[PDB]
């Protein structure tokens, strides 16, 4: 179905499609790998400026995202992607029927999951080599062991060791020896997310409840366990910068810090995403940085930061609380009609369904500014009829533009739906 | 960042240090009971004998600064140097320089801890290396000469901006302007952590915790519009209080009853948060006039709170809890008290709870009732609950005495009772 | 010979020694086993000097290969000097009314 | 005292101090040129020049 | 009856009380000094009732 | 005046970090 | 007409036959128009017509 006159280029105004990034480092440039449907984009972190973008689509969605230094493993229908620079280099068939369902890497070794609980390990073929290319084995968690794979980590300091994570318990496979040589305890909460903490040999387990356990392998013991109810736990990050600051993001879209030192929340954040687009999807520290980026499912990609305290002495018990950086965004729909600002061709006003117009620039992503609607007061100075509380207009069935005179009168029309008239905007 | 930041970063971290006459003049000069002059003219052997002599005679006071009189009022305490000594060795001078201004919070009116204090000033410049824990320290004396004075030496950390702008004027600072202070959200969990060592150091006074609670009321006042400044600012006020309960002082437990009752009326909390408070009052109960006011704030918690399950009965534990801290003939003069304060919802369930639990008192039921003025839909849930028990339990006389009396005080309201569930 | 004490008071006194008041400030204070075991875990044995991040984590100049019980204590020594091992998971651990069932429905309930 | 300032902008900066040992210069390699006391952190005198 | 006369007999049985603005307890202050906690804490429930 | 609570730009400086291909090595 | 309002409780107004207003509302200041209570007894609505919003 190739054409001879036009090619796909890449995708104007999305950040994240609901798949958790996956943030990585090159010395200095932080970069956060975001799916969007059947193309990933790579972001700064530094600036959110676009740094890479897929050239090739995948046939289908991408379902894992992961990401070490200068690659990026992708996941879609049966296949495992390795590209540089958004440029694909190998594919990775599986020899299966299933769809990948999680994945990490971890030395020579990527370790895929398949959803009917199979589990492929493959080895570099050189200790020098860049990517797993060799298949090395394959293994399977029948039900007697767990439920449905939930995650895959590796902990830190564990040669050859795979923490799968279930929905019942806590397994560690050695993939040199491709043995189950220890599963844990069982959990009466259906496990959701995993994240392995800076500290040694101890993971963090959010579940369905309101349930964050901190779980030790050595011991194999419930060394702490925080209870937030009426919530299912949707991401875990931990504060690397230097203080025992615990980010749980719930699913209701909310964010909680809590300091794991005196056993305190010290704030939450409401509704930083959107609920019904399943909230906030993942939320991380940077790696040494005060600086948090959250993604939702609701084509939002923001990041918060920390300040230092204002307390000369106390610090940690007066902390500040956290101030609002720097983001991007789209549509939480799709567009419903779409224009061309300039004969530039710089920026694209483009209205959707939900109730919203955006002007996204074309050439770095970074100024995606939605149009404001903030109404004008009238040159009579009278009273307008209307309600106490703001609302967004109906959606936009028809847009007309002209660049003839801009920034000295209003020049552009809009066309509402079901509305007896068509509103003017200042571009 | 711009280089004006980081030379004020380096000026901020080289503050205590004189590298001129000039700056060692000016570090010098600011002190707290002579002025410019004579401060920059008198040395510190002066200083430290006026020293000796004031701490000996608070030591004759209380036997408390004979420690500090060991370590920090020493001649090696003249001969020493703050920057000289590494950080270690600073970290525990600032612990010892918390200790010590903890302890003298107590006595501001006193010439003699004046003078100890100008020593430690002009010789430690903690009005330059450790500000916070000495306004934290004399807040509570934002009206005497000792503070307008403090307010002029001193360099003001972020958090004090209020009194920025009333350095070096004539008039002490507001009681509004004291309000602003504890109205910033930051400012409260400074001084939560500063109450927190007062409390697990055991020092607390009237005078401070009375400006203390005053100001947090006033803070909540100020704050009676905006519920999620409210929402946000529950857990600090009300950690406050629960530790404030975890003191043993009468005075700490009178003032957690007075914030508990301002908030509770101020703002409608949960049920199982209003439970919780009176759980832990109950608990930590022990004197006679903190059973009294914990007494009237139970009533005042449980007249706030209104909602589905109203005057449900109160749990096992917290009922046995009541029982045990609290007697049938107290409960009752309370009732006999002139005042009579409005015990609606607490008596209601106080009633219901014990009808459920012991079925023995009923004599005691029946004063309570004949004693407090009830509410109808109050005497239609006891009248259920009591249509329920006599089915249950054996027939007893002084309950269809109860009935009696009903009968004497609305009959009708039984007659529909019984109507809906019975002959 | 040693010093007298009354002129070691003096010695203190002329030289301008601290060290008794640095002691007292330093003494001063407010008065008022593991689940699993590995067999080839344990035999394993990887070389040393094959790259530098190895060479970093090694002791001995002519030690060239070492077993994987010493290597992974070796590599968790380096883990713990990235990342400084912090008290709330070192010394804390779970495991008539109360007195703070108030402060445990404050940290339930937003 | 032995202080780390990061100033990223310009290029290669050339450090003279006084006689005295009190005051510092720096030159950047393109405008910045900073004489600063540095001890008690006061800035003398900033000079920026594109040359 | 039914559960309209229920929830109207419960709101007639409510009652009012006095409510907390922002400028009632600003006499504390001047009346803070030399006192005792006890008093203290009588004024604040009789500004309150 | 109020307590200022100015902003400030961020600067994300060097991040050290572990090592995977360090924890996963070859057998004897 | 003075904008005022007196608002009386009948239990006591009824024995007390020369009753004090339980409240005396004065948010107007042109005279009163409809006095129109909730339903359930809950809102009181006091409307002029004199001014508009009032």
């Amino acid at each position: 179905k190739n054409s001879k006159i036009f090619s796909p280029f890449r995708i104007i105004g999305n950040v994240s499609n609901g798949v958790p990034f996956a943030t990585g480092t090159l010395g200095s440039t932080f970069y956060i790998v975001t799916c969007v449907g059947k193309t990933f984009q790579i972001y700064d972190a530094n600036t959110l400026h676009l740094l890479f973008v897929s050239e090739k689509e995948t046939p289908s969605s991408i379902v894992a995202l992961s990401a070490h230094f200068h690659y990026v493993y992708a996941a879609y229908e049966n296949k495992v992607g390795i590209y540089k620079r958004g440029i694909e280099e190998h594919l990775l068939e599986l020899e299966t029927d299933a769809n990948v369902e999680h994945l990490c890497i971890f030395g020579d070794y990527l370790c895929a999951s398949t959803d009917d609980n199979s589990i492929f390990i493959y080895k570099k073929s050189d200790p020098q080599d860049k990517y797993p290319s060799e298949f090395y084995t394959k293994l399977t968690v029948t039900e007697i062991q767990g439920g449905e794979i939930v995650s895959l980590q590796h902990l830190a300091t564990y040669l050859n060791k795979l923490t799968v994570v279930t929905k019942s318990n806590v397994l560690l496979f050695n993939v040199r020896t491709g043995k189950l040589v220890f599963t844990s305890n069982e959990f009466p909460d259906q496990i959701t997310t995993a994240e392995p903490a800076p500290v040694l040999d101890i993971i963090a387990l959010g579940t369905v409840t309101g349930e964050v356990i901190m779980f030790n392998m050595r011991k194999g013991k419930r060394i702490r366990t925080i209870k937030i109810p009426q919530s299912r736990i949707s991401s875990l990050s931990f504060r690397t910068d230097g203080s025992s600051h615990l980010s749980v993001g719930t699913s209701s879209g909310d964010l909680i810090f809590y300091d794991l030192d005196r056993r305190s929340r010290i704030h939450v954040l409401k509704n930083i995403h959107r609920e019904s687009y399943g909230g906030v999807t993942q939320a991380t520290f940077l790696n040494g940085q005060p600086i948090i980026v959250t993604s939702g499912g609701d084509n939002s990609l923001k990041e918060y930061v920390f300040d230092p305290s204002l307390s000369q002495g106390s610090g940690d018990v007066v902390v500040q609380p956290p101030r609002y950086l720097r983001s991007r965004g789209g549509h939480s729909q799709p567009p419903s009609y779409i224009a061309f600002a300039d004969s530039q061709s710089h920026f694209m006003l483009s209205a959707s369904k939900d109730r919203s117009l955006w002007s996204f620039s074309l050439r770095k992503d970074a100024q995606s500014q939605e149009m404001s609607q903030r109404l004008h007061k009238k040159q009579d100075g009278g009273r307008v009829g209307g309600s106490t509380i703001k609302s967004k207009f109906p959606e936009i069935v028809a847009l007309a533009i002209e660049n003839a005179r801009i920034g000295e009168w209003e020049n552009i029309i809009t066309a509402h739906k079901d509305e007896k008239f068509a509103r003017t905007w200042d571009m | 960042s711009s280089l004006s930041d980081q030379l004020a970063q380096v000026a901020s971290n080289n503050a205590t240090v004189a590298l001129d006459r000039k700056r060692r003049q000016k570090l010098h000069s600011a002190s707290l009971i002579y002025n410019s002059k004579t401060a920059a003219t008198q040395d510190y052997d002066f200083i430290f004998e006026n020293a000796s002599k004031a701490l000996e005679e608070l030591s004759q006071i209380e036997p408390k600064f004979a420690i500090f009189s060991r370590t920090l009022f020493s001649e090696s305490s003249i001969s020493l140097d703050r920057n000289v000594q590494t950080k270690e060795e600073i970290k525990d001078l600032d612990n010892a320089i918390n200790a010590y201004l903890l302890l003298a919070s107590s006595k501001w009116y006193l010439a003699p801890t004046l003078h100890a204090t100008e020593w430690l000033v002009r010789r430690f410049q903690i009005h330059v290396k450790n500000t916070e824990m000495l306004l934290l320290s004399t807040l509570n004396y934002y009206q005497t000469p000792v503070f307008k004075r403090i307010l002029s030496i001193i360099k003001l950390p972020p958090l004090f901006n209020c009194l920025s702008n009333f350095v070096r004027s004539e008039k002490p600072p507001t009681a509004l302007t004291m309000i602003k202070l504890f109205n910033d959200m930051d400012f409260l969990k400074l001084y939560t952590s500063y109450l927190d060592q007062c409390i697990k150091h055991n020092a607390t006074y009237t005078n401070q915790l009375l400006f203390t609670t005053c100001c947090f009321i006033n803070v909540v006042a100020f704050n009676s519009n905006n519920d999620e400044k409210l929402n946000q600012l529950v857990p600090i006020l009300l950690e406050i209080s629960a530790k404030l309960l975890a003191s043993k002082s009468k005075d700490c437990q009178i003032a957690a009853h007075t914030i508990l009752v301002v908030f509770a009326t101020a703002l409608p909390l949960k049920k199982t948060i209003i439970l919780a408070a009176m759980e832990t009052i109950l608990s930590n109960l022990d004197a006679k006039e903190a059973k009294h006011s914990a007494l009237l704030t139970i009533c005042k918690l449980f007249q706030t709170l209104k909602g589905q399950g109203n005057v449900d009965q109160l749990p096992s534990k917290i009922f046995k809890l009541f029982d045990s801290k609290f007697d049938t003939v107290s409960i009752l003069t309370f009732l006999d008290k002139e005042d009579k304060p409005v015990c609606d919802k607490f008596i209601t369930s106080y009633t219901r709870s014990i009808a459920r639990y012991d079925r023995s008192k009923l004599n005691i039921i029946l004063s309570l009732l004949k004693k407090i003025r009830l509410e109808r839909y109050e005497v239609r849930l006891i009248i259920t609950d009591l249509i329920y028990l006599s089915e249950i339990l054996e027939d007893k006389s002084q309950l269809v005495e109860l009935f009696e009396y009903f009968i004497s005080i609305n009959e009708d309201l039984v007659l529909k009772c019984l109507k809906s569930l019975g002959l | 010979p040693p010093p007298d004490e009354e002129e070691q008071l003096l010695a203190k006194f002329v030289f301008g020694d601290t060290t008794d008041l640095q002691e007292n400030l330093a003494k001063f204070n407010a008065d008022f086993e593991a689940a699993w075991i590995d067999s080839d875990d344990e035999k394993i044995k990887v070389p040393i000097l094959v790259t530098n991040k190895t060479k970093k984590l090694r002791t001995s100049y002519n030690e060239s290969k070492i077993n994987g019980v010493h290597y992974i204590n070796r590599l968790r020594s380096q883990f713990e000097k990235i990342y400084p091992r912090p008290k709330w998971v070192d010394d804390e651990s779970d495991s008539n009314g109360d007195i703070n069932a108030l402060t445990k429905i404050l940290s339930t309930t937003y | 005292k032995a202080l780390d300032l990061s100033l990223k902008e310009f290029g290669p900066y050339h450090i003279k101090y006084a006689k005295n040992g009190t005051h510092l210069l720096i030159t950047g390699r393109k405008g910045h040129v900073a004489s600063m006391d540095w001890r008690k952190g006061q800035l003398r005198a900033e000079l920026f020049l594109n040359e | 009856e039914d559960e309209e006369d229920i929830a109207l007999e419960f709101i007639n049985g409510e009652k009012k009380d006095k409510l907390v603005n922002m400028n009632s307890f600003t006499s504390m202050f001047d009346n803070i000094q030399n006192v005792q906690m006890d008093t203290f804490f009588d004024r604040v429930m009789k500004v309150l009732t | 005046p109020k307590v200022v609570r100015e902003a400030k730009k961020v600067e994300m400086t060097e991040a050290r970090a572990y090592n995977a291909d360090a924890d996963t090595a070859k057998a004897a | 007409e003075s904008g005022f309002v007196n608002l009386y409780d009948r239990n006591n107004a009824m024995t007390s036959s020369t009753p004090t207003p339980v409240a005396a509302l004065d948010q107007l200041t042109t005279t009163i128009s409809n006095l129109q209570f909730s339903p359930d007894g809950q809102i009181l609505c006091m409307a002029s017509r004199a001014v508009k919003d009032a």
